[PDB]
RNA sequence: UCAGUCAGUCAGUC
RNA sequence: GACUGACUGACUGA
């Protein structure tokens, strides 16, 4: 029954029959439903008259492509066309071109189709006729979808110059925050919605202006709410004694203080300019006093235990490396390290000890379920994996909150060495299960904050984020339901309140700026967007010129010497690739060098001094083992100094691929 | 003035430690509560499951006072076969059944409960809290004190059996009493 | 113009 | 279930 409501219907009526344009309605407004009807329309009206018509939906996270797929296009259009949904995951038995020729509404992930149409039989973008876009916002400087915008627009230059055709794709695209690029003054905020509507070559922003009363009725401001607080506790300082003492053994220059990131941005670059000079008994000095400072981060963000688990886990490691090499400063840091180690974990397991942030994060969670009852879903916002998957066990463990019928489970994106990796069907499953109600308080990060459906959820809780304002223009939105609340937590001592305010208030400067671009007169909104138009191209071509110019190689020049020591371990030569991607060698000396360690189906290479060079790696019947360049030390013939790459496409040198026939 | 005319019918309660649930605690001669985190050993018979604690008096008209440290708690009044076990997630029995009768408290707006059905009631800011019940009568009403004295509400009924206080309370809260 | 942590997207070898 | 490779965006720092 698409009956759609009068002003889904207001803001969708010049869309309805040619012009291009973009629409924004805050979340809530059943926007997906307007693609919906509009895709119908335009199907409907391609068959009357009898020409080829397609529509493609381009997504941007991977969990609304299923979302998109079987909540909203599959039942009200079931029977009239054909439509399927694809993404990343699935394992396709049929190539793209053949799936395109075989269905008629695609639902997508966007860097699917990119990837089809720079592989020059593929496709070519005129072939579709209606590109939707939804939360087409991200179209910006070089990101997925503007390279697909950008091959329409030189095509619309080309048609200029073609009048002195071949028909463009209709383009739709859906908002809830176009954003500003960063702006102090209305002018720039002016000049960054016409870049936007400019990169979409849209007509209009088309916001409903008619029915406005409807409108405030539906959407519903969720009430906010500030829980804030700012216990004395050894740990913090009890670990600054160590770190100190550490510092002092080299007598390094702090530069600022501790648990704040300049420091740990200090210990890198130290670390970096020494292990170019060759300075041992400084390298793993500054490399364990920053890994104590991460420590006392996460002992910030969440609850100690996983602070002193993170430490042990690093050490004990260490020592299990080390004494493999058995069968002068290294031993100066666990001669203290274990000692205060059994300390800590005496210390920490100690439970009326606590931090300061999680006691709030309780007692809004538990009073707000208590008054509940039962109808209520909550989502907490954070920023780290780690930081999710140890909300959820801390939910899970301490048992009071089980009474009072919180059930949780954490949501993450797939694809860190720690804990355990969350896949794409577990995902898939949590949010099946979250949906009908026996998962209660999801915690996620990033992933779930544009796109979520979800028909109930009161409780929207944010957790020591900052972000801009479209990543909080959305969270608000994820709680779609009535009396909700957003709830902020965090702690004074980072910037947190402040970029709240500075955030609300571009939140009012956004509104006032799209109000500004609704009103131009149209002459000069056609002139200045054929000049923003002409912009991007020329700075593309500036930019690819530049590029050319910075990718220049005798693949013999250089060597590779040990990061931790300086031992010389190979050159270049003596390099390889598989397939463009696995970096590798096939040397025998090479192979008497390094010692395997297995604590399996893959083993970790050890040089002398403990530290990793790479993995055993099985191509093809060979036995063979890779290489890491973070790993390593690159040391010229022209110039002596010493240089680090990050990664491998860094290093201006090609290398060739593994001849096989050996 | 009113204050003062209900304070000649004023009468004295104390809890009772075997009614007292696991996590919380007693104080100041028994006339104080308070609820932590850690447990206070196995809790055993005799204690409600649910987080409730009732006072060792009961009435066979009388008014008391109780002051609370913040909001999110609950004071009411149930008839001596109240249930003392748990079937159900959420952790408050008071007003469930017919068998009592209950007022919550919270930071937004007041929820009066009976029989299972209550009615939003605008919020107040104070915290003292003042209540009053006629057994000839056969009404029990409530009053906020602070600034000013308010008649909040009132309930009409027959009881049969003595009433007994009951009082559930959060985490972090504390509830006192009163005496003269 | 460069560095640094963080999240998300795609593609290979077992 | 394990190992890699590369585009991208927000945050901080010169
Ligand atoms: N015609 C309609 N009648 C009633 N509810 C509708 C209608 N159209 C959409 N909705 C509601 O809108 C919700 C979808 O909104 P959606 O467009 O996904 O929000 P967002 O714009 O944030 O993605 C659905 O949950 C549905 O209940
Ligand atoms: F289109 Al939305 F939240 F606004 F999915
Ligand atoms: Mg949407
Ligand atoms: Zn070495």
């Amino acid at each position: 029954e698409l009956q759609l409501r009068p002003y889904q219907m207001e803001v969708a009526q010049p869309a309805l029959e040619g012009k291009n344009i973009i629409i924004c309605l805050p979340t809530g407004s059943g926007k997906t439903r307007v693609a919906v009807y509009i895709a119908k329309d335009h199907l409907d009206k391609k068959k009357k008259a009898s020409e080829p018509g397609k529509v493609i939906v381009l997504v941007n996270k991977v969990l609304l492509v299923e979302q998109l797929f079987r909540k909203e296009f599959q039942p009200f259009l079931k029977k009239w066309y054909r439509v399927i949904g694809l993404s990343g995951d699935t394992q396709l038995k049929i190539s793209f071109p053949e799936v395109v020729k075989s269905c008629d509404i695609i639902i997508s992930t966007a860097q699917i189709l990119e990837n089809s149409l720079l592989n020059l039989a593929g496709v070519q973008l005129s072939d579709f006729s209606l590109i939707i876009i939804d939360e087409c916002h991200h179209t910006n400087k070089e990101a997925v979808y503007n390279n697909i915008m950008r091959h329409y627009l030189m095509q619309k230059l080309k048609n200029n110059r073609l009048k002195k055709v071949i028909p463009l794709p209709q383009i739709l695209g859906l908002t809830a925050s176009p954003g500003v690029g960063g702006a102090t003054k209305q002018a720039k905020a002016e000049e960054h919605i016409l870049k936007l509507c400019a990169n979409l070559d849209a007509f209009t922003i088309k916001t409903v202006k008619e029915n406005l009363d409807q409108l405030k009725n539906q959407i519903q401001e969720p009430c906010k709410k500030f829980a804030i607080a700012d216990r004395e506790d050894p740990f913090k300082e009890k670990l600054l004694e160590i770190m100190t003492r550490i510092q002092t053994y080299c007598q390094m220059s702090p530069m600022s203080d501790f648990g704040t990131q300049p420091y740990e941005q200090w210990a890198i670059q130290m670390e970096k300019k020494a292990a170019k000079e060759g300075n041992r008994k400084e390298r793993v000095c500054a490399e364990h006093l920053r890994k104590y400072n991460e420590a006392l981060q996460i002992n910030d963000t969440i609850r100690m235990i996983d602070a002193y688990t993170h430490l042990e886990t690093f050490y004990n490691e260490e020592k299990d490396k080390k004494f493999a090499v058995i069968e002068e400063t290294d031993r100066f840091l666990m001669t203290l390290f274990f000692e205060n180690n059994k300390m800590l974990k005496r210390l920490a397991e100690n439970p009326e000890y606590e931090n300061e942030k999680l006691t709030k994060l309780r007692n809004t969670i538990m009073e707000q379920y208590t008054r509940t009852e039962e109808s209520a879903r909550g989502i907490i916002f954070t920023k780290t994996r780690q930081s999710a998957y140890a909300l959820s066990q801390w939910i899970t463990e301490n048992e009071k909150f089980a009474e009072v019928g919180v059930k949780a489970h954490h949501l993450i994106g797939a694809g860190s060495s720690e804990f355990k990796p969350m896949t794409q069907n577990e995902q898939k499953e949590v949010i099946s299960k979250f949906r009908t109600g026996k998962i209660n308080l999801l915690i996620a990060t990033t992933v779930a904050e544009e796109g979520l459906d979800i028909k109930e959820c009161n409780i929207v809780i944010r957790y020591g984020l900052v972000t801009n304002e479209i990543a909080m223009v959305q969270a608000r939105g994820r709680a779609r339901a009535d009396e909700s609340t957003y709830v902020l937590v965090a702690h004074s001592g980072s910037g947190v309140i402040e970029r709240e305010t500075v955030n609300d208030f571009r939140e009012k400067m956004m509104y006032k700026a799209i109000h500004c671009v609704q009103n131009m007169k149209p002459e000069e909104y056609a002139h200045k967007i054929l000049e923003l138009q002409m912009q991007s191209i020329m700075e593309k071509k500036m930019k690819t010129k530049r590029n050319i110019a910075k990718h220049y190689n005798n693949p013999s020049l250089i060597t590779f010497l040990c990061k931790n020591c300086s031992v010389l371990a190979c050159s270049g030569e003596d390099i390889h690739v598989i397939e463009k991607m696995h970096h590798v060698n096939m040397t025998p000396e090479f192979k008497e060098l390094y010692i395997v360690r297995e604590k399996q189906i893959n083993g970790e290479i050890i040089c002398k001094c403990g530290q990793a060079w790479g993995t055993m790696m099985v191509h093809k019947g060979l036995d063979l083992p890779c290489l890491k360049i973070r790993n390593f030390v690159v040391v010229f013939k022209n110039n002596s100094t010493k240089k680090q790459y990050k990664k491998w496409v860094e290093l201006p040198i090609t290398f060739p691929n593994l001849d096989y026939s050996e | 003035p009113l204050r003062r005319k209900l304070w000649q019918n004023y009468r004295n309660l104390t809890f009772d430690p075997v009614s007292a649930n696991r996590h919380f605690y007693l104080s100041r001669q028994d006339q104080q509560v308070k609820h932590l985190r850690q447990s206070r050993g196995p809790g055993g018979p005799g204690s409600f499951e649910l987080w409730q604690v009732q006072c060792a008096q009961s009435f066979q008209h009388h008014y008391w006072e109780v002051r609370a440290s913040d909001h999110s708690v609950t004071l009411g009044v149930s008839y001596p076969q109240l249930p003392r076990s748990r079937l159900g997630p959420h952790t408050d029995n008071i007003g469930r059944g017919p068998s009592s009768w209950g007022l919550c408290v919270q930071e937004d707006s007041l929820q009066a409960w009976h029989n299972g059905e209550a009615q939003r009631l605008p919020g107040v800011s104070g915290r003292l809290l003042g209540m009053d019940l006629d057994l000839a009568s056969g009404c029990l009403t409530f009053y906020s004190l602070e600034p000013q004295t308010q008649p909040l509400y009132t309930f009409h009924a027959l009881f049969n059996q003595p009433l007994t206080p009951v009082f559930w309370l959060l985490e972090g809260r504390t509830l006192t009493l009163c005496h003269q």
